[PDB]
């Protein structure tokens, strides 16, 4: 089968900038290449067919060139809604094969997180488990530290983080940190604190509550 | 419009078979081919096979033995079946239609069916509330379900601005957990109702959780 | 990068 090599793996640019994706084929495939966009939780969307032919409904800022083994998808002025992965596909040789894709990331100005903390619901406590959630909302860039403390004791190993993909509108991330305790441990302690460290804060921000 | 609507996401036991139905509209199955493509961590996008207007089938080489594609033109339905799944067959499966009847440029896709190959049992989630400069945050903790995915929306789709639904994470228990938040004006907590609509299709668990200030 | 089933996005 034809191997398709896309590069780079990650592309980082700023809005309004031109950007280019590369796709190299393991042997000449003429102009038989198609390009796709995939957004968070999406199916692939066809952007360009046969190297350069345009697609109805696709913003004119998308174009492609190339022939033989070296192909290029271009975005002339990058928008925030372009945050996505991009894939090439060859169909000169059966079977049709796809590249491994390029991830597009957008730089923006530093944005401090808004921090919210949520104690476990009494409904969940009936089940014998306590989840304490800490929310870091709409920040940039992605690096952040969440540190949990219960009654001045540092928590380690009992929390998990999930981070959204980049927002398609404001280009920020959001993060949740969930501290999971047994109901017994939770009932034994009082002060639940989450300390958040990020580049957009001049000092760390703590949100906390006292059980009851 | 041209559309492809696939059957719901679900568990398949190791060495059992996977079955997906693609129902199409805005075109006739007698005029177009329907292709099947999958998307896995280990191999990315692979083309699997196709059934043509006239009923002929082509299967990609690694799948000739275990793949079968059928259809019912009158019902606008395409039937995908794959035998003896192993764990690296866990993937997102898609049906798709080309721009022209004989070609392979996929302009129309189904929403994809997330397929999990595992010997585990299906389990619906519990839903718990995450209770709330004039901006309040509130949400839903969607906990202890298998397999992926859950859909979550807010106020039956009417609330979308400010909504963040986090990627699910696998707990040590082997069950997933996820939170969905939204930010709103705190002055609106008095007058608006907030409900997260949780849907876990693999277990047919549908919950609407009202989230109030405690 | 690698495709992530939860988000359908590449993840490094
Ligand atoms: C799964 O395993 C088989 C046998 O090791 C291999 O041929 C195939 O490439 C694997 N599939 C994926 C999607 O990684």
């Amino acid at each position: 089968d034809i191997l398709l090599t896309q590069s780079p793996v990650i592309l980082s640019v700023s809005p309004g900038e031109r950007v280019s994706f590369s796709c190299r084929a393991s042997q000449s495939i003429g102009t038989n290449i198609h390009w796709y966009q995939q957004r968070t939780n999406g199916s692939p969307r066809l952007l360009i067919k046969y190297a350069s032919e345009s697609i109805s409904g696709i913003p004119s800022r998308f174009s492609g060139s190339g022939s033989g083994t070296d192909f290029t998808l271009s975005i002339n002025s990058v928008e925030s809604e372009d945050i996505a992965d991009y894939y090439c596909q060859q169909n000169n040789n059966w079977p049709t094969t796809f590249g491994a894709g390029t991830k597009l990331e957008l730089k923006r100005t530093v944005a401090a997180p808004s921090v919210f903390i949520f104690p476990p619901s009494d409904e969940q406590l009936k089940s014998g488990t306590a989840s304490v959630v800490c929310l870091l909302n709409n920040f940039y860039p992605r690096e952040a530290k969440v540190q949990w403390k219960v009654d001045n004791a540092l928590q380690s190993g009992n929390s998990q983080e999930s981070v959204t993909e980049q927002d398609s509108k404001d280009s920020t991330y959001s993060l949740s940190s969930t501290l999971t305790l047994s109901k017994a441990d939770y009932e034994k302690h009082k002060v639940y604190a989450c300390e958040v460290t990020h580049q957009g804060l001049s000092s760390p921000v703590t949100k906390s509550f006292n059980r009851g | 419009q041209v559309q492809l609507k696939q059957s719901g996401p679900g568990l398949v036991q190791p060495s059992q078979s996977l079955s997906i139905t693609c129902t199409v509209s805005g075109f006739s199955l007698t005029n177009y081919g329907v292709h099947w493509v999958r998307q896995s961590p280990g191999k990315g996008l692979e083309w699997l096979g196709v059934i043509w207007s006239g009923g002929n089938t082509d299967y990609n080489t690694p799948f000739t033995s275990r793949l079968s594609i059928n259809k019912d033109n009158s019902k606008s339905q395409v039937f995908f079946k794959m035998n003896s799944l192993q764990s690296n067959d866990t993937a997102i499966y898609y049906c798709a239609r080309a721009l022209t009847y004989y070609d392979y440029e996929f302009a129309y896709w189904g929403q994809g069916t997330l397929v999990t190959v595992s010997a585990a049992s299906t389990k619906g989630p519990s839903v718990f509330p995450l209770a709330p400069g004039g901006t309040a945050a509130l949400g839903c903790l969607v906990k202890d379900y298998f397999p992926e995915p859950v859909t979550v929306s807010w106020n039956s789709g009417a609330l979308t601005s400010g909504v963040h639904t986090f990627p699910a994470v696998l707990q040590s228990s082997g069950l997933y957990s996820l939170s969905s938040v939204v930010t709103v004006p705190s002055s609106s907590l008095g007058t608006q109702t907030y409900i997260c609509n949780v849907n876990h299709k693999p277990s047919n668990t549908k919950v609407d959780k009202r989230v109030e200030p405690k | 990068x690698q495709f992530d089933l939860s988000t359908r996005r590449l993840k490094c």
